[PDB]
């Protein structure tokens, strides 16, 4: 378990090549699908409540959703591709494999609902920093050009788990669980010291 | 050479013929030729291999014509691989398959005999003289091919078929190129797919309308296209019509989607819909078309989303239409996706609700052939990876249903080459090392692995594939709208509103049901209801009445009243006015009258569940009937029979098959291998014959075969293709029987819950309940019975008088409430109403069978006033025989319900009155033989007293016999099982009585060959009918464990099973000959003991249905008396003046019985089980007794008889404190009757009888026979038994008994007791002593039973042929098996093991037994007589007796329960040895040397002494303390005190013995040198210090030798149990007893280091300097054992502690050498033949180095070591003593030889480590004190030696 941000930034970097595509608008969007990335594992790290199985999210479907994107993006900077129905499929189809539960696919969609759009220069999460027109410039080597530069928007005692749209009550919720755990865990240990 | 010939004989000779072949190839055949000619030729006579190689100049004919033979069976084999790698098609057909095509490659037609194999949707090539004019697909549309093609011999299959391949898909091309260009101009699509493959139509059909609909979507139009949509479909719904079946299904699939048309344009007009970018249409599924390409295959595109597909065009036809919904088209669309990536599918949903429809729509919506898999079986991965050959080469697709469920093998096979499937797949890799060969690759294959829902849901793939595959999540099917749809395309004019009413059937049928397991309501389930109701509505259905109809016809007929009115009110609500009337009328006339034929009732229930089956066996092919057989379930199968026979005018030809009973060859066929043959099995000949000649002659007649069975995998998985829908027989050797629709399958049973619903459902499907059966129909049936009668000699006549008679009897019997109450009887096995009126019956009509003559030629009064009083009488019986006595003395008192003889109150009950043939009767008083036996035949088994209640059995018996019914008795061996059954037996010769033996593996087959042996057969018609070797008598076969013998996998009773279609099904269906067999008088009579207890099996109830059984117990106190005082009447008739015993005698061993049986459980301890034989016991042995003396005093008469009486019951018993209030029992008993003897000294010693003295009656003094064989044992102890333990009186009764039964016959004995204590020893002396040969086993895990066969026969001819004395000694250690105990179970059975010495081993007994007869002057050519005496002379010779211990797996019972053998064997436990006969022991070793030094007195001090022997000296010290020392070392279970051996502390006398010398001389010796230190000095005078001293070492000593045999006796513990008993039992006396040997007065050393004070310390450093770990205390002692240990000290060494010793023990020392043989173990012998140090090498575990009979030869052996010497084992010397060095802990050591062995510990442990800790701390600062120490030990004893 790293940052989200660092999941992002660094996905960036495995992610190097992508930006190389003539697509500007779609390295935009590449930024776009990191951001989405690292939140997603940052939910599933809150399984089974801030996601209620621990799918197999990856870089390849990363990919996968760059070539599904690319089917769409022949038109989607503009408003030909309307991509609230691309960004319905990309978590459909690109993450949604063997997801099961309707659930899940609510939770998915509301982020997507809080990162994607076709066109450049947008705002997308201002709790991020993200009103950005970062536009031919590529994902790591033009990654400071706007998207280094946004600052530490994490609370220490919150991922926000705004920016998962979850509850402060769920993470307590588990915590009192988590007493209920170690402290049932030295029950064993506990017969001895 | 020769069966290359074979192959050759075929191929060779084929191709040799055919030149055709490759020249080089047919040269080859010419070169085979020029020597083959010899080879075939030549061998025209002589064929075979060994002929082949005899043939004149074989040396070059074989040699040159084999050398071609090699390089052409390679190259043949290479050649076809050619034609395989030229046409890859070849790659699913096999090499042989290639053989005939290339043999006729030239004839092509020929060719496609294969062209399945060989291609994809195609039925049939259309074609004629030579020349193909189209294909037709499979599903039946009809591909023109534009050009003819030649099937001209040249061109090759090869070659051919690939022209067909392009002319197939040019036909297809441009065919339709031409249809869509009429269509494209709106053509009626009915022009062109009249003329042309409806699948390249509907590309174009989606073509128009995706083009179409662009102009509504340019929002232009909405309803323009939507309308012409359904304008252009209207026209098509009236199109679709049944007039062309296929042309109908083009159709369907063509408004399928034309609706999905509909539906996008119907929203797209009925929305907002964002143009064309909306999903609306943007998502869906459009065609595209063009005529403009290179390539034809791209004239058609697929695109959805932002995904564009081009189709493959392969020739497909038009088989699927799945009905596609928004979730399986999103499915699709998924899948494409996976397309893009090369990655292959991970299907997540079950078969039927998608999955396989699925996945194979999609491939044909893609237009390439897809290979479906289905993986999970057993499977030779190696026939796929060739087939993949073919499919790369080709780019064919791949399915992998439940892919994932692989064995190991296979996972991993295919993950390697799958692996790189997908590797070269991403690669785009033109050759793929598949199977490492770079076999070419067509880029347009594909991998689908597709898995149900999966285990656990888990990604079972392992990653190392699952990185190259996509997730599919399928969750659901949308059912109704699957349904809807298809019923839009039934033409189903309610479809929507039927559809809403349909899943809501369901769905509410679902939810309030109960749980119907075997019931599922899946969406196939819902596919069902449709298929059936499509019909219904061409029967005039009336709307969604059809859908109710249906439902009433699916389904609801197995489903039971558990639901009834649930499911009437779950679908009601749906549908109320529901359901049209059945008016089954010329049916239910057929089936009506066929049961008012049959005599059922023709019940509302029988005939509505047979009207069911009517519709079944009109729809269905197969169906499966739950109920019971004899009750509807086969009264309908009957019923149904005639009806359809008479229904159809077309007779019912049925053949019924039991299905285990015959095997799937014995119903399929089988082959020959010499000649070469298929052999035609029965199913198969029925089926060839119902072509050939059933229906062959009988064009229509009515076929049915009926499979008799409960359900299971491996059973009927073999039917399918006939049974589950297909009605064709297609075997494997191609032999296709396309079966009339006029044949069904009829399978019944009880009980299908034994598989998966995915297979149960496949049929129709009767739940029934047996209470179709009325008793009113039973009743009805039985009446009608009665006209059925009899035998040949009844006219029936008086029958059907006495029927009228009769019949009142049934008006409202009180039997309406007996049957009642007799069901409230107590009893085991259930009861029935159609066997009890069935029993009730066969015996009435047999008793009215003695009506035809006893009672027909006397008038009607007497046939009513017999049959009257007898058959009540009868009818008592059928209701009580089967139970418990006492019970049936409560059922007789339902006497008082009926009305005459109202009177349960009757004492001379109407079953105490006999009745006779003359119309008399009376009480049946007591006829027991009074006076009777009485000398001579006391003894001869056949004398057992018959009673009244057997006379009873015997009077009903002989009816039953009349019955020709196997009666069943249900009791135990041992309570008159054998003599009740031989009094029986013996009544009647006319019957042949044959004793079948049912052990746990007797087989049918043993009973056929003992059928074989008696039997013959007559046809009185071509019927083959059983007959006994000779006529007139009848054979009676007989069964008696019938519950103890085995069941199989699934619990099934097979020899039952047998049993049953000899019984049930009267007869056999000759599979070798093809015939029904019938029996004339063969008979059967079973028996069996209570199926509760252990072992017995629960049987079969439709068994029992029809079998009659009665209950066998133990006898009465006073029977006992009225039966066995007579056998002890007989005995004293040779003693009148004592012969007043008479009563008291017998009563006295009455009631002592009574008492023991009770005092004994079997909860005190298994065995102690009772019997009244044990009587018969005391008859024997007293008998003998009695003719061995001159007069029987009453003291001598009881002494004799209690003497004996304990050896017959107080020897089999355990419990020794039990065994003494068995004394008093037997006292007392004895002290009631006869009293005025001796019973003191009788009762209280254990007195024996002269023996070696002749009997006479004589009492011998214990201790006098034991001064007697105090000589006679040290001759027959030839220096040979090797064993020197004390005969106690406990032994030399032991001799006693083991003689006596010795000199027996039937010398059959069980002896229980510890290992090798005497116990063994025993019957080795008496050997010497009696002079038998003797029977011992040595047995090594390499053996078999039938090693152990070959010893049988050696055995049984030993003893007859050979004519030897013998005695058979068994040996649990080297038990085998089970079936190695069944012979010898069966063997004493019926003393007997049936055609063992049969065949040639028989004809061999013919041969020789009558070169005996000759030579015994004996005429016995007669072969019965013959073998007679061959076996009664065995019986006097064999005497098998078997010894065991109690330490292992042997069933509790010490021995596998066998009721047999326990009413047959003697029993004796020996146990374990007494604690003062082991002083006895002690004393007689003590007293060999002098323990008595004079300086000790009485030494121990530290505590125990209680109840001692008054110690006066050391003698009397070391026994007593050695007494308390080993009694209480050990106490209380660790290891186990109840059982222990006593060796361990025995032979620790023997070294404390050799240490009364040892350390004496030690001390003695330095005595000497103390007295040499004194003599100069004592006149040395200059100093004192040193004289004193020497003075006071004297001192010292004087009282230190005896302070020191008290911590000596401690220092024995180390070697005595120490070393293996654990805590609770070492800490016994662990430190206990250095605190208890005590009170006998010396000090003991609460210092007890004896690693110290037994040895000098410097072999252990010498030890600790090779490696020893000092660790320890007895870790580090067992270097010492390994210096000094006899029993071998077994070195265990997982932790290989002594690898380093010994290596570094071993040091500058070579590996062995001394005696140096290497005997049977040369493995390790020339392992270890050099000079010096070894033990048995180094982790050499005895299995491997060693074979188990070393055992002995260890120990000892003649075969390796010389008398001359007079040693045995072989000298391998300490250095190099073979010590198993063996790491394995459990390793291979017999219950007996666990304790003949030293196990030795190596390793370390907790104990240690705080030391361990402790030790690095302490001597990190203070190992300075250590050294300066230790050093001073060095010093003080420098200075030791310098005194």
């Amino acid at each position: 378990i790293p940052g989200i941000l660092d999941t992002v930034k660094d996905l960036w970097g495995s992610q190097f090549f992508t930006g190389k595509i003539s697509g500007v608008w779609s390295v935009y969007c590449t930024f776009l699908l990191s951001w989405f990335h690292a939140l997603i594992t940052a939910r599933t790290r809150l399984v089974p409540h801030g996601f209620s199985k621990k799918y197999y999210f990856n870089d390849c479907d990363f990919q996968f959703a760059s070539v599904y994107l690319e089917n769409v993006l022949a038109t989607n900077s503009t408003n030909n591709i309307p991509w609230a129905q691309v960004r319905d499929h990309i978590a459909t189809i690109v993450y949604g494999g063997k997801i099961d539960e309707e659930k899940d696919l609510e939770v998915v969609a509301k982020l997507c609902a809080h990162v994607f759009c076709g066109s450049d220069n947008l705002q997308i999460v201002p709790g991020v920093r993200i009103p950005q027109p970062l536009l031919q410039q590529s994902e790591e080597e033009e990654r400071a050009r706007l998207t280094a530069i946004l600052s530490n928007t994490i609370e220490p005692a919150d991922s926000l788990s705004s920016w998962l749209q979850l509850p402060r009550e769920s993470i307590l919720d588990y915590e009192r669980l988590q007493a209920k755990e170690v402290a049932s865990s030295t029950e064993q240990l506990l017969q001895e010291m | 050479v020769q069966f290359y010939w074979l192959d050759l004989y075929g191929i060779l000779g084929e191709n040799l013929d055919i030149q055709n072949f490759l020249p080089l190839e047919t040269s080859k055949f010419k070169s085979l030729t020029s020597e083959y000619k010899m080879i075939t030729t030549r061998a025209f006579q002589l064929d075979t291999t060994i002929e082949v190689i005899h043939i004149p100049n074989f040396d070059t004919t074989l040699k040159l014509t084999i050398d071609s033979l090699k390089m052409i069976k390679s190259s043949l084999s290479t050649f076809l691989e050619r034609q395989r790698r030229q046409f890859p098609r070849f790659y699913f057909l096999g090499n042989d398959d290639l053989l005939k095509i290339i043999g006729s490659g030239k004839h092509h037609d020929q060719v496609s005999k294969f062209m399945k194999k060989m291609f994809g949707s195609i039925e049939s090539i259309i074609f004629f003289e030579d020349s193909i004019t189209g294909v037709r697909s499979v599903e039946g549309e009809v591909l023109n091919l534009n050009e003819k093609i030649e099937l001209k011999d040249s061109i090759q299959a090869q070659e051919w078929l690939n022209i067909l391949d392009t002319e197939i898909k040019l036909s297809v091309f441009t065919q339709f190129r031409d249809c869509l260009g009429q269509l494209k101009d709106g053509t009626d699509i009915e022009v062109v797919v009249s003329k042309y493959i409806f699948q390249a139509i509907l590309l174009s059909a989606q073509v128009m309308w995706t083009e179409l609909v662009e102009k509504c979507l340019q929002t232009n139009e909405f309803s323009k296209y939507w309308k012409e949509v359904d304008m252009k479909i209207k026209g098509l719904l009236d199109k679709l019509n049944k007039s062309s079946d296929n042309v109908k299904k083009k159709i369907e699939a063509l408004l399928v989607e034309y609706l999905h048309f509909n539906n996008v344009i119907g929203q797209l007009k009925n929305c907002s819909t964002k143009e064309e970018a909306r999903l609306l249409w943007a998502k869906v599924q459009k065609f595209y078309q063009k005529n403009d390409t290179l390539d034809d295959l791209n004239s058609v595109f697929i695109s959805q989303s932002g995904y564009l597909l081009q189709y493959k065009f392969e020739y497909i036809g038009i088989p699927e239409r799945l009905i596609y919904t928004p979730l399986l088209l999103v499915g699709f669309a998924t899948l494409t996706d996976s397309l893009h990536q090369k990655y292959g599918g991970c299907f997540f949903g079950p078969a039927g609700t998608g999955k396989t429809e699925t996945v194979k729509a999609f491939g044909q919506n893609l237009g390439r052939v897809v290979v479906v898999f289905n993986c999970d079986d057993s499977f030779d991965y190696q026939v796929l990876s060739r087939l993949l050959v073919g499919i790369t080469q080709i780019g064919a697709w791949g399915c992998f249903d439940e892919f994932n469920r692989l064995d190991e093998k296979v996972l991993s096979a295919v993950s390697a080459n799958i692996q790189q499937i997908q590797n070269g797949l991403q690669v785009g890799k033109s050759h793929i090392t598949l199977l490492e060969e770079e076999t070419p690759l067509s880029p347009h294959t594909a991998v689908f692995i597709t898995l149900n829902p999966g285990y656990n849901g888990r990604s079972e793939l392992p990653e190392n594939l699952k990185k190259s595959f996509r997730e599919f999540s399928m969750k659901s099917p949308q059912s109704g709208t699957i349904a809807e749809m298809i019923l839009q395309i039934m033409g189903f004019e309610d479809s929507k509103s039927l559809a809403s009413k349909i899943v809501h059937f369901l769905e509410l049928l679902s939810s309030k049901c109960s749980s119907m397991n075997h019931y599922h309501f899946g969406l196939r389930t819902l596919k069902g209801v449709l298929r059936n109701c499509s019909p219904l509505v061409s029967e005039f259905g009336e709307g969604e009445k059809t859908v109710v109809e249906s439902l009433k016809r699916v389904i609801l007929p197995s489903l039971g009243d558990t639901d009834e009115l649930v499911f009437k009110d779950e679908l009601s609500k749906i549908f109320d006015s529901a359901g049209t009337p059945l008016n089954s009328k010329a049916i239910v006339q057929c089936l009506k009258d066929a049961g008012q034929r049959s005599g059922f009732s023709m019940s509302e229930e029988f005939l509505k569940k047979c009207m069911q089956f009517y519709y079944m066996q009109k729809t269905q092919q197969a169906l499966i009937l739950v109920g019971k057989a004899g009750c509807g379930k086969t009264a309908t199968w009957k019923t149904v029979i005639d009806a359809m026979a008479i229904f159809d005018g077309h007779a019912n030809v049925v053949y019924v098959i039991d299905t285990k009973v015959l095997t799937k060859e014995s119903l399929y066929g089988s082959m020959l291998k010499a000649t070469l043959e298929w052999r035609d099995g029965l199913f198969t000949s029925i089926l060839r014959r119902v072509n050939d000649d059933i229906t062959g002659t009988f064009k229509n007649s009515r076929i049915w075969v009926v499979f008799d069975s409960d359900l299971d995998p491996e059973y009927v998985e073999a039917m399918n293709s006939v049974l589950d829908d297909n009605k064709i027989l297609t075997l494997p050797n191609g032999e296709r029987l396309p079966i009339p629709p006029n044949f069904r399958i009829l399978f019944e049973t009880d009980n299908l819950d034994h598989t998966t619903p995915a297979t149960i459902t496949r049929c129709g499907l009767l739940w029934f309940s047996t209470d179709v059966c009325s008793i009113s129909s039973k009743i009805d049936h039985l009446l009608n019975k009665s006209y059925e009668a009899l035998d040949n000699k009844l006219s029936m006549f008086e029958l059907d008088k006495l029927k009228d008679l009769i019949s009142d009897s049934f008006d409202m019997a009180s039997l309406t409430n007996i049957f009642t109450c007799s069901n409230d009887l107590v009893h085991i096995l259930g009861v029935r109403t159609f066997n009890k009126l069935e029993t009730a019956v066969q015996l009435a009509v047999h008793l009215i069978s003695s009506y035809r003559q006893w009672f027909q030629n006397l008038d009607d009064k007497s046939l009513k006033d017999v049959i009257t009083l007898l058959i009540k009488r009868s009818l008592l019986y059928a209701l009580a025989g089967d139970s418990t006595g006492e019970s049936q003395r409560a059922f007789i008192q339902t006497i008082n319900t009926y009305f005459g003889h109202d009177s349960q109150e009757l004492s001379d009950y109407s079953t105490i009155v006999i009745a006779n043939d003359k119309l008399s009767f009376s009480s049946f008083c007591s006829e027991i033989p009074s006076v009777s036996l009485e000398a001579h035949e006391v003894m001869r088994p056949d004398i057992v007293i018959p009673t009244i209640d057997t006379i009873k059995h015997e009077k009903i018996f002989y009816d039953l016999l009349n019955s020709k019914r196997g009666i069943i008795l249900c009791g135990p061996p041992g309570s008159g099982k054998t003599m009740i059954m031989n009094n029986a037996l013996r009544n009647s010769s006319l019957y042949d009585v044959v004793g079948i033996n049912f052990s746990k593996d007797t087989t049918t087959e043993h009973i056929l060959s003992a059928l074989h042996r008696h039997t013959n057969y007559v046809t009185t018609s071509k019927g083959l009918t059983l007959l006994p070797k000779s006529d007139i008598k009848n054979l009676v076969l007989f069964c008696d464990e019938i519950n103890l013998p085995k069941l199989d996998k699934y619990g099934s009773q097979n020899v039952v099973l047998f049993l049953r279609q000899l019984m049930e099904k009267q007869g056999f269906w000759k599979t070798p000959e093809n015939k029904w067999v019938t029996i004339e008088r063969i008979h059967i009579v079973g028996a069996c003991n209570p199926p509760t207890d252990p072992g017995r099996i629960p049987m079969s109830e439709r068994f029992t249905r029809h079998a009659a059984i009665l209950y066998l117990g133990y006898p009465s106190g006073k029977s006992l008396s009225q039966i066995y005082e007579i056998y002890y009447k007989a005995i004293f008739k040779l003693v009148p003046e004592f012969r007043s015993y008479t009563e008291p005698f017998a009563r006295a061993s009455v009631h002592l019985y009574n008492e023991c049986k009770a005092r004994y459980s079997t909860g005190l301890q298994s065995h102690y089980l009772f019997s009244p034989r044990e009587l018969t016991r005391l008859v024997r042995g007293v008998y003998t007794a009695i003719n061995t003396g001159p007069r029987q005093t009453l003291r001598s008469l009881i002494r004799l008889w209690a003497y004996e009486a304990w050896r017959i019951f107080a020897d089999r018993l355990v419990g020794v404190k039990e065994k003494n209030s068995f004394e008093q029992l037997l006292y007392e008993t004895v002290d009631k009757y006869l009293p005025n003897q001796d019973l003191g000294n009788i009762s209280s010693t254990s007195l024996l009888f002269s023996g070696l003295l002749s009997l006479d009656f004589k009492e011998v003094n214990k201790t006098d026979l034991v001064n007697f064989i105090e000589e006679r044992f040290k001759t027959f102890c030839d220096e040979e038994l090797e064993v020197p333990m004390v005969i106690h009186e406990s032994m030399v009764d032991h001799i006693l008994r083991i003689d006596r039964a010795l000199k027996q016959v039937q010398g059959h004995m069980m002896l229980i007791g510890a290992s090798r204590t005497g116990k063994t020893i025993l019957t080795r002396f008496v050997a010497w002593l009696n002079g038998l040969k003797i029977v011992q086993p040595k047995i090594h895990r390499h053996s078999n039973l039938s090693d152990f066969d070959m010893i049988l026969k050696k055995a049984i001819s030993d003893c007859s042929l050979k004519e030897s004395r013998t005695c058979l000694i068994i040996d649990e250690s080297n038990i085998l098996e089970t079936a190695f105990l069944e012979r010898m179970n069966t063997l004493l059975a019926n003393a007997d093991i049936p055609d063992l010495f049969q065949g040639e081993e028989y004809d061999k007994l013919l041969n020789n037994l009558r070169n005996k007869t000759r030579s015994l002057g004996l005429l016995l050519d007669t072969e019965q007589e013959l073998y007679d005496w061959f076996v009664g002379e065995i019986a006097k010779n064999l005497h098998v007796v078997f010894t065991i211990c109690d330490p292992t797996n042997n069933k509790s019972s010490a021995m596998i329960s066998s009721p047999a053998l326990f009413n047959r064997c003697i029993i004796n436990w020996m146990g374990d040895w007494d604690t003062k006969t082991m002083s006895q022991v002690a004393n007689n070793m003590v007293d060999v040397v002098p323990m008595e030094f004079t300086d000790f007195i009485v030494p121990e001090v530290n505590k125990e002494l209680v109840f001692t022997e008054p110690i006066q000296t050391i003698r009397d010290a070391v026994v007593n303390i050695l007494i308390h020392f080993d009694r209480n070392f050990y106490q209380k279970m660790k290891v186990g005190v109840n059982p222990r051996s006593p060796g361990y502390f025995i032979d620790g006398l023997r070294a404390l013995v050799k240490l009364v010398t040892a350390k004496y001389q030690d001390l003695q010796e330095n005595q000497r040198f103390v007295n040499v230190g004194l003599e100069k000095l004592n006149e040395s005078v200059s100093l004192t210090f040193e004289k004193e001293r020497w003075l006071n070492t004297t001192k010292q000593f004087s009282k230190t030798s005896q302070e020191l045999i008290g911590n000596c006796i401690i220092s024995s513990i180390y070697e005595t149990y120490f070393g293996h008993l654990n805590e609770r039992e070492r800490g016994d006396m662990l430190v206990i007893l250095k605190r208890l040997l005590g009170k006998f007065a010396v000090k003991y050393d609460v210092n007890y280091r004896f690693i110290d004070y037994l040895v000098t310390l410097d072999e252990k450093m010498k030890w600790l300097e090779c490696g020893l770990d000092k660790n320890d205390y007895f870790l580090e002692n067992m270097s010492i054992v390994m210096n000094s240990q006899d029993a071998v000290p077994f070195l265990l060494d997982p932790s290989s502690h002594m690898i380093t010793v010994i290596s570094n023990y071993y040091g500058n020392k070579t590996v062995l050498l001394s005696f140096l043989e290497e005997g049977f173990v040369k493995r390790l012998e020339n392992a270890v033949r050099f000079g010096s140090v070894v033990i048995i090498q180094d982790g050499e575990f005895f299995d491997p180095i060693i074979s188990r009979l070393i055992s002995r030869e260890f120990n000892h052996a003649g075969n390796r070591v010389t008398v001359e010497i007079g040693d045995h084992e072989v000298d391998v010397s300490g250095d190099f003593k073979l010590f198993i060095h063996s790491c394995d802990p459990s390793g291979d050591i017999p219950i007996f030889l666990r304790s003949r062995v030293r196990l030795v510990h190596f390793v370390t442990n907790k104990e240690s480590i705080e030391t361990r800790i402790f030790d690095i701390t302490l001597t990190e600062e203070n190992a300075e004190m250590q050294r300066k120490r230790e050093d001073l030990i060095k010093l003080n004893t420098e200075y030791r030696l310098k005194l």
